[PDB]
């Protein structure tokens, strides 16, 4: 009820049975069940390669233009304004299929608010991408929960610029004002004032989410557990028997 | 107009009075532009909160850039951008932020 | 590269360090249902399958069999994983923002031996940029380079070992250039804007300013830019992705 | 990986898939109603082949 249960423990424990006499019997089972245990490891790694590769594969997006190569994550812009004027207005291909695509796409993309975009990003857990000026989503993205971030470059070119009345004295000394703050670089000291020193999170924070790497212990670590689990398994039935070879 | 980061009140902003009551990047700018000009000043807020726009209708202004056309303002200095539109109606600078069209999406965090 | 440190990337050093000393736990266990001789015998386990010496499991066998189910879930993880470096064979970027250039020495960086951008660096007020200028000037030989040819040559030569700012679109014009080995890494440093200059006081001024507003409007200039650029470009950055799958050993 | 990169290959069955790649090189007569048909084409696909065969 034991021994021959210990034997095919010894069995598992390596490649499959043995001191069987020629056949015998049940050693044409230690070959079955060779030919069993080495077909199951086999797809056993053959599935986690698959999981590796698979996992691999993904990336995620630099350009608006993969948001055209796909569609498993939703985007638009602000149901009104000036943005969604641009891909109306807009003659290049990539720009010109994202409009056709969120015109055509049904719930449609568009928001009331860019706060309502906010959190129906968010709450897509990355099912769901928006679009916004850029400046804008820098200064989200140093908010807090610092759950969301930009990528890529930007799409097209706009300025900021001061306004006046026209034929103002004030313009042209004003804006000479504004070519010195831009050399001097003022203006950038500035931007990393009130869009990080005020920030919620570092700047460097960013770099903080590693790259590539290459297998983390945990999974494995999953193993290492049930291993000493298993060292203590062994332990506990040492002693015990030792109890017993003193009972008996 | 009164928008984060450009233009913030104070939390005790009922403490103060005039231009210290509000606070940003475009207010130290226009702090910038004082020292540069050298001008007493005034920071206003637009009623309506538009950025402006020229209704094909009524062809008024509204918003900031009817405060200038409309003389209502000295000079305007805001996140505004640039269109061919409100160029010929208005004289701007030369840009001081290059900016544009940008993605945001989900941080990508592992589990 | 190869160079040993090579054959231990499907699997993690820590992850080699907990199952050695996984491992010699093992042996020394093994004494006790009977230490040299258990790490001798435990050498005689992880040698092959596992474990013998016992009793038909007793309380020793058991320890070699999930000794076995563990080393084979070992093996057969290494295995995906490496195969798993053998499909995609993705390239990882050494650097991200500029601000890594100056945490790190490993790589050299530098500009143009003079010009406005020099300046930039040398009366940069910001400490990140400071702390650039005081890199470039004080390594020699000197990272400055008497023309942008100079700094094609100095990075086709660099192999990785050096960095060269320069004008954007430049760059990127580069990038299409051929062997398209050039890449541009990073986002602009500092804003700038070519733009029409006319003669002071010249009639043609407001009409060429509201032709450019007009012209950039309507996607022209981009249209263009995407013309004369990729369109032109001696190597397609899609085109040259979309081709890259060899095999081989080595 | 020899399998796996094998499978990943596959055969061309539109022309866009010439113009997603550039590894095989296409074209068509030198003159003729076709490379007017390209030429004239304002179909993104076609635009970009005919943008391609226009400096390769
Ligand atoms: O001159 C203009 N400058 C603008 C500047 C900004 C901001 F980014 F906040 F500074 C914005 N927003 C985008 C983010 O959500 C809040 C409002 C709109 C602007 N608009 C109106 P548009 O037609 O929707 O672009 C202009 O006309």
């Amino acid at each position: 009820i034991f021994n021959s249960l210990w034997f095919s423990l010894g069995a598992f424990m390596q490649q499959g049975c043995d001191i069987s006499p020629r056949s015998l019997s049940g050693r044409i089972v230690g070959g079955v069940w060779w030919f069993f245990t080495l077909i199951i490891i086999s797809s056993y790694t053959a599935n986690l390669a698959a999981f590796l590769t698979v996992e691999r594969m993904v990336s995620p997006i630099e350009s608006a233009e993969d948001l055209s190569k796909q569609t498993e994550i939703a985007y638009g812009t602000l149901d009104s304004g000036s943005t969604k004027e641009f891909f109306r207005r807009s003659k290049i291909a990539v720009f010109d299929k994202m409009w056709t695509y969120m015109r055509s796409a049904e719930p449609s993309v568009f928001v009331r608010t860019t706060a309502e975009g906010v959190a129906r990003v968010r709450k897509s857990k990355g099912k769901y991408a928006y679009l916004l000026e850029s400046t804008m989503n820098e200064y989200i993205e140093q908010r807090k929960p610092c759950d969301t971030m930009k990528v890529g470059g930007n799409l097209d070119s706009k300025g900021y610029g001061i306004a006046t009345p026209k034929g103002s004295s004030l313009g042209t000394p004003v804006n000479l004002a504004v070519l010195k703050l831009s050399e001097q670089g003022v203006l950038d000291k500035l931007k990393n004032k009130w869009w990080y020193d005020k920030g919620e999170c570092g700047a460097k924070d960013s770099g903080s989410k590693e790259k590539t790497s290459a297998l983390s212990l945990s999974n494995v670590a999953g193993v290492f557990y049930i291993l000493v689990g298993g060292l203590g398994l062994a332990m506990l039935v040492a002693l015990i028997e030792f109890c017993y070879k003193s009972r008996a | 107009i009164l928008e984060s980061p450009y233009v913030m009140m104070k939390k005790n902003h009922e403490m103060l009075e005039g231009n210290e009551r509000y606070e940003g990047y475009c207010v130290d700018l226009a702090a910038e532009i004082a020292k540069h000009c050298g001008f007493k000043y005034k920071l206003t807020i637009v009623g309506d909160g538009k950025y402006g726009a020229r209704d094909a209708d009524t062809k008024i202004w509204n918003g900031m850039v009817g405060e200038l056309v409309y003389g209502k303002a000295d000079i305007a200095i805001a996140p505004l951008t640039i269109t061919l539109v409100r160029e010929e109606v208005i004289d701007f600078s030369k840009p001081f932020m290059s900016l544009g069209i940008s993605i945001m999406i989900k941080k990508p965090q592992k589990s | 590269k190869p160079g040993v440190f090579s054959f231990l990337d499907p699997l993690a050093y820590e992850i080699w360090m907990c199952i050695v000393f996984a491992y010699i736990g093992v042996s020394v266990v093994l004494f006790l249902v009977s230490i040299f001789n258990s790490l001798w015998f435990s050498l005689g386990a992880f040698m092959q399958q596992g474990c013998d010496i016992s009793p038909r499991s007793l309380s020793g066998r058991i320890v070699g069999g999930v000794w076995w189910f563990f080393t084979l879930i070992i093996i057969s993880s290494y295995t995906a994983n490496l195969a798993a470096f053998l499909t995609v064979e993705r390239m990882v970027s050494p650097i991200e923002s500029a601000e890594d250039l100056s945490k790190q020495t490993e790589i050299a960086y530098g500009t143009l031996d003079s010009g406005s951008t020099k300046e930039f660096f040398r009366r940069s007020k910001i400490a990140v940029f400071d702390k650039m200028w005081t890199y470039m000037r004080s390594a020699e030989p000197s990272v400055f380079v008497r023309t942008t040819a100079e700094g094609v040559a100095r990075v086709r030569k660099s192999k990785g070992k050096y960095a060269y700012l320069l004008e954007s679109t430049m760059n990127e014009y580069i990038e299409q250039r051929k062997p398209c080995d050039t890449m541009k890494v990073g986002g602009n440093l500092d804003s700038k804007g070519y733009g029409i200059a006319t003669p002071k006081g010249s009639s043609l001024g407001t009409p060429v300013n509201l032709a450019v507003l007009k012209l950039s409007e309507q996607g022209v200039l981009d249209k263009l830019k995407n013309k004369w650029w990729y369109d032109k470009g001696e190597c397609g950055a899609k085109d040259s992705g979309s081709k890259e799958k060899t095999s081989a050993l080595s």
